[PDB]
Formats: structure tokens, C-alpha cells, sequence
């Protein structure tokens, strides 16, 4: 089934598939600093 | 399919040569020259029910192996009251070497070791030793040995040097259950007039001649050997109307050969199955004088697996389940056939993570020191079945037990693991401590 | 004949250690005359089985139970 | 990536049978030294000869390539025999006289089965001698477990 | 001394029809492309699909493949070039009479087509040998990894006992 | 990019092979049109001078 | 899943599986000498029948000898529970003769006493299959039984004896059939009338050598390190109503001693090593009104009731000094099996090794008495005070008691199984020590 | 699957991309090349008492309403990928 | 009863299927079995009470290669000229008297 | 119930199938359940109306490796000497009151035969080796009227 | 009179053109993944 | 009473196209199977007779 839509390839579709520079079937994660998160309570002056 | 095979049209012609070995004549080891002697303990502190008494092993052989430990008692009622006494009497034993527990046992530990790992003629052998099976009445009065089962007192391959330890001590400390069964109490009801009992402890040593004896006392040595690790626990205890299940979290480290464990009466020393009335299964049972509130003391144990409570478990590591989740009856009966040869009573059940967990020889191990999460979840049968009627109980369904089952609330857990123990400049410890 | 024919080797009922604890030989390591808990190949470095002198591989067995030994 | 490999093929030792040495019974006394017998069915047209890849002494050329396995281990050649161009008697004469087969089955003509190493003496001079292309083994039908008569290839 | 490793992969491919296009005197290939074409005779499609464009493209497959990866390939069959190049050429055929210009653009496009089909088929063949050829892929450890438990608790482990200095 | 110059590789004489698979250019048409290849005149039909012209002709 | 088992890895494994020295996952074969194995008829000297001596001699069929079974036809001259081991009764005795000298002699008692001691479970059950009737078989029912002897080249292939190598030395075996036989030819003192006389027939399982096994035997030179058993009968210091007795026996042994064994008897009922009394099984209709405590329930001669038992205690004295600290009775029926076995022994019987296991072949210490100038067994009885023929009285008594019929128990048999050398040189074979 | 809304029963989508609602194409169907494609669809049975709620709501999965025989229109839309080019002052789709 | 099964692999020799040139593909067969089968478990519209189920087995004939075609069908591209069954279902326009 | 397979690889570690080593081949265990069992679905000749269809289940015990044994087995070659059951079916000679029948039985093995066994049965009975008979155990009812 | 559910499960497959495909075939891959850890407890009851 | 098995040596030799068998009454040529009163499988096979 499928296969068949891989086959149906015309000249419209070089907009979208030729010469692929991207793909959908794999992502990256792109590595990032090290740090935390907390909550932490302030003291509220004044009444 | 690119890859090279051999057509093989005469590997074997190829393959053959000489002989390397013949089976007809055998070749004997020259072995040391040592004796066997058995050697008389003292014990201190008094010997009866309830009390803790000890003994140090005196140095007057090089190495020792093999402990019995004698009690004499007599019987407190009629044949059918006791169930292995002298190991309910034993309720457990340490021991310390250089002042640190390497072992220790308890009454149930010998019940559930003995239920699960010995077998034959040497599990009677071993009843023989420790109650009475020749229907004795009351009054009959019989000594009874209890052998020790630490790792010493199972093989000479790994006697403990005393010779090695001059600055240590060696210690057992032995503690005497306060009721036992047919003996001094009969279920709760003390027995007038029941004696105390007697106890001797005895150390079989080994005597070296002066090669061997002097390599001990003076070299380090490391001796492979097995420790048991123990904690009781509450059971989710199952009812009528439904299947209890619970997440036990297992506190156990080092590298473990196998887990065992049972569920039990605690009432009744034991009992690891629900009662009824169906021959062998309560006090009475088959009469109209049966009670399934009272086990036949005399036939405690039995293999009927319709009276036990697990349905099924499955142990953890980390979370994730080690296998799947098999049937009571897997950890009951499997397990044995496949790691042990045996055959285990209902209500005793078997994990092991080692191929032979019954030999000495290390085949695997599961090393809890390096697991953050080991729990043991187990699923409890419904206990819907009425133990009075026997149609009830023999004619149930695999996920059913006795109504009488939910009295086996009590569930023990015991882990056997390799640790070392190692012996210089005459001291000795533990290699390692979890 | 030249050949270093062994005598038998029988499962025994006790462990015994071959006198030659420091340096650990590899024929010691099959032989069921002494050892008793299980039987397996020597592993030699990076797990490599390694046939000590005077047993033989499966195939080696396999080709003297059908085929025969020699002289 | 991991290289890809060829027929690799499988060279077992010669053996000590007494007073000499000879390649094992079920592979063949193929070239010399490094590779000394063949055990798989193919192996590698050693060059070593008189030189020359026939292929050599005891296996026959096949249609392939991968030298390693050009040759068929059990051949020999028409080999003569006093007068005539028998195969040694324990040796199966195909038929492939050289005229009417191809170079390749031409070659292939006694299929040594059963005696790749050693074969049995011939009642060819009058006297019960080791085949004319063989080296003269030391045993004989008295001497036990050593089927074999003087032979070598 | 990979030189035998190599030698031993087979040339010569027992194919349907082997020596597939030219090598018959029934009617020439340029017929054939003309016909799926379903266009006239013309300069620009006997140019195009003449034996020696054909064979100009099979010989910049072959070159530009050596150039551009390590391998070195056979001319490719000629069904498949045959049916590649008459379906890029329905597609384009863009010239103003120009044919020389017109040939230059269709070549180019056959050409840079069937490298994107062969460089990655070079590949795909050259894993499948090491698949083929070797057990799992002929890696080690590397692929026969366990996880690793990478968890601290076993830092914690203990000595049971302190031996005396010496 | 992917795939390093394996120059150890033995098997580089990849002559044996056909790599090209023309399964994506059966049945196409100039540029994209759809009529199932639209060979209904049983004539020759010739070649069209299609120049590459901008929007307009001159 | 096992992954996570595996994972769990770290200090403690390393002597476990750290440099790994064998994998359980592959098999490692020896290449053995071609053999075979082939049974062959001897035949016999001698007219066979009760009381009489017969003999054989082995011939040169095959090159080794290992497995002798020696094949009865008897008939039940009684019903069930009137036989007990018939065929083993039977076999009175069997000396073996090598070149003319007495290597070693088996006794009907000795059967039984290693049997007690050494045989275990279905391998005992199986045993007792070929020597006695086990099926409930009735008068005039005839069986074949099957006797195997148990000299030492009779129990493994390792010793199989080089007739090979004895080019004039015949091997031969003399059987001497008991006069009478329980249940077969007489009941109790009375003969059975019409009682057949047995069918006999010795069977031999040769083993065949290839050419280059066959070559070594004959050109070598020989020795094995063999068993041997050495008895002498002795008159029990008989105990009574009123006393203790004891009694110091010399133990006129030799050679390297790997264990004693013992037990106390009735002459006139084979296998009866215990007291007869009124309560299941331990005398000819025990349990009912026509008990008899004077005859035993031949069927049910052997039992594990200790109480039946004769001997309080014993201990061994080597030139006059103590080797061990006397023990009890018990001690030498339950804890010395246990240890020293892994089987059941039957109450009357006792086993004191110098081995560490003395059930196998290989020596683990001796107890030398060519070294001993006077070894001396001290026992002591229990009394003779309890009416046999009261249930309560022998069931409900005391350790240092036993029944009044212990009294019959006039006899005991003292074995010691022993090692020496048999050496084969220039065709001849014998002993190397006295 | 490829929206991440709600869509109203009676109204259908097949995707040919794995995320339609978006702009870059992320996979797509050409039709051009596909020579006869065709949409099979199987009603209902419309056999329910619409005017009966225990009918029109306590019904099984195959059937419907009676008046679903009402439903005569069929819409079938398809969204596509073309190139709008714009040259010279002038433009316009590059594919008819 | 053994339905061959009539695909052009299932034919001739000379169209097998190179199982051993597709190390990374698999070759399936999926069967449908009839809800009913006449004179088996149903009898026209009638179902046949008790009928059994179907035991159903597949079995394929391999072909095992020596070495040197063996070698070839796993390094060199393999192309077969196949037969394949097209087929669409339709209701017939009714004749009548 | 627990059935174990007593394959040689279901009894030794030694001789454990090295699935690692089996890139392209699969492993499989063809199972044949019996038409019928005494006690469950039949009594006898007897069906046994409203008797359950049996519940079955398969468990494989699964050995993994550490890294460098798990690639040693996954490439190098493996031989393993196993063993394997060769069996035949064969009519009895049955005897009768008046005969001792005696049978030549031809032995259709292969192979280094480790040894023989053998057994003579009732077919209708599973494990049926001996004949029936009024004496405890050996029948139904055995030892009373019935 | 409850009915048994009836079941069946569908994968959605990618079909890749050949220079992916065979990438995915042969080459290694790493893919950074979620996974869910959960264990089940005991909440303390609270009460009035 | 059974279903009887049979392992028959093959005493052949050279490169064999194929094997066949079948199992016949010797007494009747070509008889391969059994006799039975159904048409055709026996002399007046369907009748009384």
C-alpha cells in the first residue's frame, strides 16, 4: 500500500523531496548547560 | 548467507587421535595425614526453655567442621503432639568469630533449609534425629542432635581454622524457644510437670599433621562461604472475599545465591498450610472430632498445595520485574525439581538466581548490594474454601484456598549469599560487610 | 604405546584441593576427581576456550564415539 | 565497517603414524610446511611445484575464482601403472579419460574416497609393491589399526 | 592483499537477458526509446538515446562513481538506464531548437540521477557484504552490549573487617 | 559525508551489480500532468520546441 | 528481566566472576578408551543347596572383571511377612581367592549390616527387590533374586580386577549357602517340609580392552589400592532387668582402617538387630492378641525404633587411651550416618568412621591399626527392664532402657573395613600386606 | 494523530503527511503519478428510529439513523503542494 | 488436502525465491480462511451443527545450494520476471426473462 | 502441571542452545496434546461430558551472558555432542495360558547407542506395564467384590 | 449478559525511499528515549 | 490393533532420480489397496454378492 505512494514520484514533487536536506525520522536533541530549579519563599515586609 | 560453512564429508575422520584416558583403573589421591575426634563444649548459662546460653569452642584441634548439638527431652503428650521439637527447641544460633556475626540461623530457618534442601532417606534420617517417628507415647524420652548447618559444619573444604585465629575467639550463642510442641506446651497450654531439657554441645575437630597444621597457622587464608540474611514481615494476609497482594521490599545484600521463604502460623511451629479436615491436614481431621483450628502436630507439613496461601510472585530489581510472574506452585515445586532435585512441602517456596543453589560451588548469584530497589510482590490465594468439609477443600480451583489460611499470617524471608571469610596474622572477619 | 594415558578420573563424593594453589594449573579444572559441583570448559583471556591437554572438544569426542580412537 | 572475508579454508596438521609422518585420513597430503593438509573440500592451488598449480598432487582444479578454493580435495590423474593408465586400486576410475571431458572434469578422474592419505599396495610387478605414484608407508596386513599399505601422497 | 578478496566477486552476472541492449539486429534501442516516448524520429531523440550517449553516460556513471567513492562499478543494465533516461526525458526535453544545449541539460539531469540511485547503492551493497559475510555485522562488544546499571549505591560497599598493618 | 573512505573494504569490485532502479520514472508524463500517459493518437507525435521562456513570449 | 541481574555488578563479584577460569555453559569431553562390556555364566563346583559349600572360577573371557551377581531360585515355604531378605540370608558367606590366597570374605551379615549402612532409598529399595519377596507374595510363590557382591572390584569400574594381567592366577569365589533360610526352608527352629532346594548361578560382567589398554595390562606392572573386610563374632556382655552391663572387646584388627561397623543380634532370626516387642511391626503379630514377643514379624525385622535398640553407649580406645569422648547409642545409629553417609541406618545397627567419607573410594583418613598394638571397643547396654509385651511400657520408656527380649540379642559382629595393596607382577597377583 | 483537535461525526481525514495542519509538506501523496485512485466508502444501515431516543442512542456499531438516508452529498476535498513562481513582473503556478 | 499454492515461485525452479539474497527482508504468506465452506460446515445458508475446525499446516520445499551457487546467489543482485494477479470484485448487470 | 522437556540442552547448562550463535535460524518445539486423558476428558472408553479443554502454556528458561561471552558465542562456531531419542513401535508376541511366545525384533537404530530400553504396555491404558489383577493395586477395586 | 471485548491492535509503518532505508538497515543508531518508572504504595489513611 | 511401523534398509546404490513404492497383494497383479464393497474396490463390489 504505501510503497505505492513512494513510487508516485513526479516532477512536482522535487520542491518537496529532492536533494533532501532533512529528514522527519530522526530528531536531535541538542545538548544543554547543567542547572536546577527550586522555590524558595521570601519574606514580605510592611504589613 | 555469504559466510563460510564446512561441508563436513569427513570432520570427524579428521577430527579423531589417541586415547586419553582409560575408565578401568583408577588413580588415588595421596591426601594429608589428619584424625577426626569429637570433642565435648561447655555451655554457659542455664539450659532450659526461654533461656540463652553459649559456648566458645576450645582450641584442641586445628580445624573444625561438623557441630551437633545434643538435647534430651521427653515427650509432654501422646504420638501426633510434637513436630520436630529439638529444631523448635533450638529457636536459633550465631556465630561469632573475633566478636563478628558471621551467621545465623533460627528453628524455622532449619524447618524451611530442611523442608527445601534435603531429601530422601537423609531428610528421615534427619526427622529421626530431632523427633520422635516411631509413634512414642508420653513420657518417652530421647536425645536428639541437632547438626549445626553453617558453612563449617557442611564440608571440610571449608573447616575454620582455629588454628589460624590465635588472637580470636569462637563463639556460638544458641538461643532455647520458650514453648515447644508436644514437649512443654501443648498449642498454648503449658504441660504440667514437663522437664527441662538437657543440652551438650559438640565440635568434631580436625587434627593436622605438622605440614598442613603449620601452613594454617601461619598463612592468610580466604574461605568461600555462605551467610544467611533473615527478617520476618506481616503478610497481607488473604480472606473469603479476596485476593490480598503486597510489595515487599527485600533488604538484602551481597551476592546471593537464592531466595526462599514461607508463610506461616506462628502459633504452630511449622505450619506452613492452612488446616482441614481431610486426613493428615488438623488435629482429628477425617472424624467428627477434627478441628481445623488445630493442626495434627505429628503430620504439620504436607504437600497438598490446595492448602497453601501464594497464588503467585515475582521479584523486582530496581522496579522492573527479574521474570515473569509465575504460580505458587512454580516456587514450590519447580524451582526444586530444576535447582535442587528434592521435593519441597506447601508453603515453602524457592527463587534461585544461582544454577545448583544447593551445592557449595558458586553457579550465579544476584548482587543486592548493587541493586537500589529488590522487591518481592506477591499475590495471596482467596480464602474461601471450608476446611471442615473435605468435598470443599479437595475438589477446589487453582486460585482458592482454605477459609483457615488466614492464619498463616506471619511470612519469613531468607536469603542465602556468598561472602568471604578471611583469616591473617591470627584475627579474622568478613571481606566484606553488605 | 606413546601416549600419556591418565588413569580414571570418577565423580568422588568430597572436594580436593591439588597441593598447587599458587600457580593454577588447567588440567585441575575439568578433572571430576577432584572438583564436584559443575563441569565446564577453561576459559582462557577474553573468554576464550582453551582444551587442556588430554581432553578434546565435542567434536574431537563426537569423531572417537563414532569413528574410533587410534593406536 | 568490518572487512568482508573469502573462503578462509580449513588446514588441519600432519601426524606422527610411527617412524613417519602423513596427513590424517580424512583430509588429504596437500602442499607443504604452512598448509600441510586440506580439510575442507576446496583449497588454495598452492604454487609450490616440481613449480607449478596441479593442484597440486592429490586435489584438481574447479571452475572459480578466490584461489583458496580452485581445487577439489580427493583427485589425483590417470596416474600410470606399470602398462596401463589405471587408477590405484582403491582408487575410483570416473571415466573422464582427459578426450572426452573439459580441462576442468578432465582433471577430476579417480575420486579417492575413503583413501586420501593411504591406499593398499598392487599386484602390479609380480610383487605386491607401493603403487608407482606413491611413497613407500613401512606397514603391512599383519600390522593392526593400520589399514593403510605402503602409500603416501 | 586484498587484491584476491576482491578478484573473487564475480563480473559477470547470469542475467535475464545479459548483454540486454544493443548486441541484437531486430530493431535498435533508440526505436524502443522512441516508442515509450511515443515521439517521432528527431535529432534530438537520436542524439539523445544514440549508442554513443548511451555510452557516454555509462562511462561517466562508472568514472564518477570511482571518482566519488572508493568502489568500482559495472556499467549499469540498460532496461533500467534505458527507462530512466526516457522518463527524465518526458519530464524535461526543454530546448528552442538548441539541441547541443538540450543534450547537455537531459545528460546532465540522467547522469545526476542515477549517481543519487548508485552512490548510495554502492553503499547499501558494500554493508550488505559485511552483514552477508560476517556473523550479526563482524562487530564485538560493541554490539553485544549489556546495560549499564550506572547507579551509585554500590559505592557504598564495605570492608566487613581491618586486617593489621604489616 | 556519511560512510568514511573505507579503503580496507575487499569486495570493490561491484561490476556484478545493478544499481539502477528506473521503478520511479515508469510512466510519467512532461512535467506533471496526469492522463495515464495519454497514448491515444496512433501516430508519432513530434517533438514540441518547449523553450524556457519567461511568463511571456518576447 | 536477567539483564538487571547482570548489570548488578561490581566488588563483591569479583571473586565470584572475576577472571573467569571455566564457563558451565560448555562441556569438556575425555576421549576414553574403547571398551565393552559382556555378562558371562560361570558355573559351579559343588552340588548348590542349603548348607552346603560350592564354588566357582572366573574365567579368562574378557580382560577385567567388575560387576558379580550371583543369581538365587528360591521358594517361600510361608507366607507374606515370613521371609527377610531370603536371598541375602542365603548367601552365608563369600571368600574370595586370588593364586590360592585369601583376599577377602563377605558374610550374609555383612550384606546386611552394609546395606544398613551404605545403601539409601530406592537404591535400598531396588536392593531389597532382588533379595526378598516385597509384593506380598504367598506360599509356593518362586522368585529369582539376585545377590551382586560387594568386593571392592565389585563396586567400581575403577578397580576392575586385571584377570589380564594374572597369567597364573585364578580368581576364585567360594559361596557357602546358609543351612537354613527364614521363610524359605524353615520357620523360626522348625524345617518347612517339602522345601526346594535352591537354583544357583554366578554371573560375571567382563569387560573387553582394545589392543593398546589390552598391551599396557599385560606389559605393566600393577598395584590397587583395594578394600578389604575383617570380622570376628563375639558373645555380648547380654544386659538384664536389674543392670548396665558393659564390656570391653578387643579389636583384633589391622591396616589402614576407613571405618568400624557394628551391630548386636539374634542368631536365630537373620537381620534381627533389635529387641522384639508388642507394638507394629516388632514382633510376629505385633499390635494384636496373637503377639508373640519370642518371634519377630520376619517381613518387618529391620525398623528405625532406637528404643528396641541394646546399646546405651560406646566409645573406642586405642592402647588403653580414649579416641573420642564416649557417645551415645544414638549417636553412632544417626550422627555418624548422617555425617558420614546421607542414608537411614536401622535401629541395633552402628557405624563409627575414620573417614571423612567413608561411602566412597577415595581414602580420607585411616585408622591404622597395624600401628594400634591394642584397640579396644568399650560398650555399654541399656536395661533389660521394659515388658515387651505392654505397648505403653516400650513406647512411653526412657532413653537408658529397653525391652526385656533385648536380652536375646546374645551375639555381636564387629566389622572393619579396611585398605591394602593388591599387586600384580609377572603374571601373579596377592597382597602386600599380611 | 496529525491535527491534535476535534473533528465533528460526519466529517473524515486521511493523511498523507505526518503533520497536514503545518506548512512544510512532511510527506505527501502525488496524485499525478497515480493513474486511477479511488475511495472506497461502506455505509451504515440506516435502520434506527431516529424519532426514539432508546433507538437512536442504544444502537450498535454498524447501523444508523433512518434519516442518514438524507445524507446524499459527498464532499471530497484534498489539500496539495504546487510552486507559485514569480519572474520578470509576472507569475503564476508552475504546475497545471 | 493440499492446496498448492499457484504463485510464480510455487511453479518453477527457475523463479524460486532467493531467501538467502534477502538477509534484511522476509517473505510472508497470510492466509484467509472462509467463514464457510460447503459440505465442510455449512450446507448452502445452513450451518452444520458439530462441523470441526480446520487443522492447517504449511509446508515449503527448499532448495539447498553447494558452495559455489551458493556463494553466488549471496554477492551478486538477483532479477526474476514474475507473474502477479490483478483483480477487482463487481456486481453483474442482471438479465431477466 | 509442570511438564519438563528432557531434551539433552532441558537437562545440562553444559549443552544450552547458543540462540546467540543462530542469526538466521530459528528454534522450535512442536507440541502434540493427546486426544484424550485418562481422568480428565475420559474414563476408560468413556467420555466424560462437561470436562474441560486444557490451558497450556510454554517457559523457557533463558540464560544471558556478559558482553564478552555474549559475542564469543555469536561468532564462533559451536559443536555440541547431545544426544537424541531413536524409537520404534512394535506389535507384541503376546503369550497365552498354553505358550511361551518368543519375537524376533529387529532393532532399526543408528548410531553410538548409549543404551536400550524397553517396555511392553496396554495402549489403552497410559502407563499400563503389567497386567491387571485382584490383588491390592494391581486393578480396579482390586482386593474387594467390586 | 456483559459481552467480551473484542480486540485488535494497528501500527502505523513508515515506508522510506532506498538511500534512507538502507541507512536505517545498516547503520547504528542512538535515540534519546522516554521511559516510565512506577511503583504502587500505601497512603497513609488520614481520618477526621 | 495397530498401526504398524517399518524401517527398511535401502540396499541401493548410484545417483538415484527418485524412489517409488507401493504396497500390493501378490497373489492379485496390481492390486495397491484394500478390498471393500463399495463399486469397483472388490469382485461384485455394491451387491449382496
Amino acid at each position: 500500500g504505501g510503497l505505492s505512494q513512494l513510487v508516485a514520484y513526479g516532477a512536482q514533487d522535487v520542491y518537496l523531496t529532492g536533494n533532501p536536506q532533512i529528514t522527519f525520522f530522526k530528531t536531535v536533541y541538542r545538548r544543554y548547560t547543567n542547572f536546577a530549579i527550586e522555590s524558595i519563599q521570601q519574606t514580605i515586609n510592611g504589613s | 548467507g555469504l559466510s563460510q560453512l564446512v561441508a563436513y564429508g569427513a570432520q570427524d575422520v579428521y577430527l579423531t587421535g589417541n586415547p586419553q584416558i582409560t575408565f578401568f583403573k583408577t588413580v588415588y589421591r595421596r591426601y594429608t595425614n589428619f584424625a577426626i575426634e569429637s570433642i565435648q563444649q561447655t555451655i554457659n548459662g542455664s539450659v532450659g526453655f526461654g533461656n540463652k546460653v553459649s559456648t566458645q569452642i576450645s582450641r584442641n584441634g586445628d580445624l573444625i567442621t561438623d557441630i551437633v548439638v545434643e538435647f534430651v527431652l521427653t515427650k509432654g503428650g501422646n504420638g501426633g503432639t510434637t513436630y520436630y521439637p529439638a529444631e523448635e527447641l533450638l529457636q536459633d544460633v550465631e556465630l561469632e568469630i573475633g566478636g563478628q556475626r558471621i551467621d545465623k540461623h533460627y528453628n524455622d530457618w532449619f524447618r524451611t533449609y530442611d523442608a527445601l534442601f534435603r531429601m530422601n532417606d537423609d531428610r528421615y534420617n534427619y526427622r529421626r534425629m530431632t523427633d520422635w517417628v516411631n509413634n512414642e507415647l508420653v513420657g518417652a524420652q530421647k536425645r536428639f542432635y541437632v547438626p549445626l548447618i553453617f558453612f563449617f559444619n557442611q564440608t571440610p573444604g571449608l573447616a575454620l581454622p582455629l588454628i589460624a585465629l590465635q588472637y580470636h575467639e569462637v563463639k556460638l550463642y544458641f538461643t532455647l524457644a520458650s514453648q515447644v510442641q508436644g514437649v512443654n506446651y501443648n498449642g498454648s497450654s503449658a504441660i504440667a510437670g514437663a522437664a527441662q531439657p538437657t543440652m551438650s554441645v559438640w565440635v568434631d575437630y580436625i587434627f593436622l599433621d605438622t605440614q598442613e597444621r603449620t601452613r594454617f597457622a601461619q598463612l592468610p587464608h580466604e574461605y568461600l562461604i555462605e551467610q544467611l540474611q533473615f527478617t520476618g514481615s506481616e503478610t497481607a494476609t488473604p480472606s473469603a472475599t479476596t485476593q490480598a497482594s503486597q510489595n515487599i521490599r527485600l533488604n538484602f545484600n551481597h551476592p546471593t545465591k537464592y531466595l526462599a521463604w514461607n508463610f506461616n502460623n506462628p502459633t504452630n511451629y511449622g505450619q506452613y498450610t492452612a488446616l482441614a479436615n481431610i486426613p493428615g491436614a488438623c488435629s482429628g481431621a477425617g472424624t467428627a472430632a477434627a478441628t481445623v483450628t488445630t493442626p495434627d502436630y505429628g503430620n504439620t507439613g504436607t504437600y497438598n498445595e490446595q492448602l497453601a496461601v501464594l497464588d503467585s510472585a515475582k521479584i523486582q530489581l530496581n522496579g522492573q520485574d527479574r521474570f515473569a510472574t509465575r504460580k505458587g506452585s512454580y516456587f514450590n515445586k519447580v524451582q526444586p525439581y530444576q535447582s535442587i532435585g528434592g521435593v519441597t512441602p506447601a508453603g515453602v517456596y524457592l527463587y534461585s538466581f544461582a544454577l545448583k543453589p544447593a551445592g557449595r560451588q558458586p553457579s550465579g548469584t544476584c548482587n543486592f548490594s548493587r541493586i537500589d530497589n529488590a522487591t518481592l510482590s506477591l499475590t495471596y490465594k482467596t480464602c474461601s474454601i471450608d476446611a471442615t468439609s473435605p468435598a470443599a477443600v479437595l475438589g477446589n480451583t487453582e486460585t482458592v484456598t482454605a477459609n483457615t489460611a488466614t492464619l498463616l499470617t506471619a511470612l519469613n524471608i531468607y536469603a542465602k549469599n556468598y561472602n568471604v571469610l578471611r583469616i591473617m596474622s591470627g584475627m579474622g572477619g568478613l571481606a566484606y560487610a553488605n | 604405546p606413546s601416549y600419556q594415558i591418565r588413569n580414571s578420573k570418577h565423580h568422588t563424593q568430597l572436594p580436593m584441593r591439588s597441593l598447587n594453589e599458587p600457580p593454577p594449573m588447567v588440567e585441575d579444572l575439568v578433572d571430576e576427581s577432584l572438583f564436584e559441583g559443575l563441569q565446564g570448559y577453561p576459559v582462557d583471556e577474553k573468554l576464550d576456550l582453551l582444551t587442556p591437554p588430554g581432553t578434546a572438544t565435542p567434536s574431537s569426542e563426537w569423531a572417537a564415539i563414532n569413528y574410533g580412537l587410534t593406536n | 565497517v568490518v572487512k568482508p572475508q573469502g573462503y578462509k579454508p580449513e588446514f588441519v596438521n600432519r601426524v606422527n603414524f610411527g617412524k613417519f609422518w602423513a596427513c590424517p585420513e580424512g583430509t588429504t597430503d596437500w602442499g607443504s610446511e604452512d598448509k600441510q593438509c586440506l580439510v575442507s573440500q576446496y583449497g588454495p592451488m598452492m604454487w609450490r611445484n616440481k613449480w607449478g598449480w596441479s593442484c597440486p598432487a592429490g586435489s584438481a582444479p574447479n571452475n572459480s575464482d578466490d584461489w583458496n578454493q580452485k581445487c577439489v580435495q580427493g583427485y589425483s590423474m590417470k596416474k600410470l601403472i606399470d602398462g596401463q593408465w589405471r587408477c590405484t586400486d582403491t582408487e575410483i576410475d570416473t571415466g573422464k579419460d582427459w578426450s572426452n571431458s573439459d580441462w576442468f572434469t578432465a582433471q577430476q578422474q579417480c575420486d579417492r574416497g575413503n583413501n586420501k592419505v593411504f591406499t593398499r599396495r598392487m599386484y602390479i610387478d609380480g610383487k605386491w609393491q607401493c603403487p608407482d605414484g606413491t611413497w613407500d608407508t613401512g606397514f603391512t596386513w599383519s600390522d593392526g589399526e593400520n589399514g593403510g599399505k605402503q602409500c603416501k601422497y | 592483499g586484498n587484491f584476491i578478496q576482491n578478484m573473487a566477486f564475480p563480473t559477470e552476472n547470469p542475467y535475464k537477458l545479459s548483454g540486454d541492449f544493443g548486441n541484437s539486429t531486430l530493431e535498435p534501442t533508440v526505436t524502443a526509446a522512441l516508442r515509450i516516448l511515443h515521439e517521432s524520429p528527431a535529432p534530438f531523440n537520436t542524439e539523445f538515446f544514440s549508442r554513443k550517449n548511451v555510452d557516454f553516460i555509462q562511462k561517466k556513471l562508472i568514472s564518477e562513481t570511482k571518482r566519488y567513492t572508493s568502489f568500482d562499478i559495472g556499467p549499469q543494465n540498460e532496461d533500467e538506464l534505458i527507462m530512466m533516461m526516457a522518463g527524465i526525458y518526458v519530464q524535461d526535453s526543454t530546448f528552442d531548437g538548441n539541441i547541443k544545449a538540450g543534450l547537455r541539460k537531459l545528460n546532465t539531469l540522467v547522469i545526476t540521477e542515477c549517481l543519487k540511485q548508485i552512490l548510495p547503492g554502492v553503499r547499501a551493497y558494500a554493508l550488505y557484504v559485511r552483514d552477508a559475510s560476517l556473523p550479526f555485522s563482524g562487530g564485538g562488544e560493541e554490539a553485544f552490549k549489556r546495560p549499564e546499571l550506572a547507579t551509585l549505591k554500590g559505592s557504598k560497599v564495605l570492608s566487613g573487617f581491618l586486617p593489621l598493618d604489616r | 559525508p556519511e560512510a568514511a573512505d573505507f579503503a580496507q573494504f575487499a569486495p570493490k569490485n561491484l561490476q556484478a551489480q545493478n544499481f539502477l532502479t528506473a521503478t520511479q520514472w515508469i510512466g510519467v508524463n512532461t512535467q506533471g500532468s496526469s492522463l495515464k500517459n495519454a497514448n491515444y493518437d496512433l501516430r508519432a507525435d513530434p517533438i514540441i520546441p518547449k523553450a524556457d521562456v519567461g511568463p511571456w513570449m518576447m
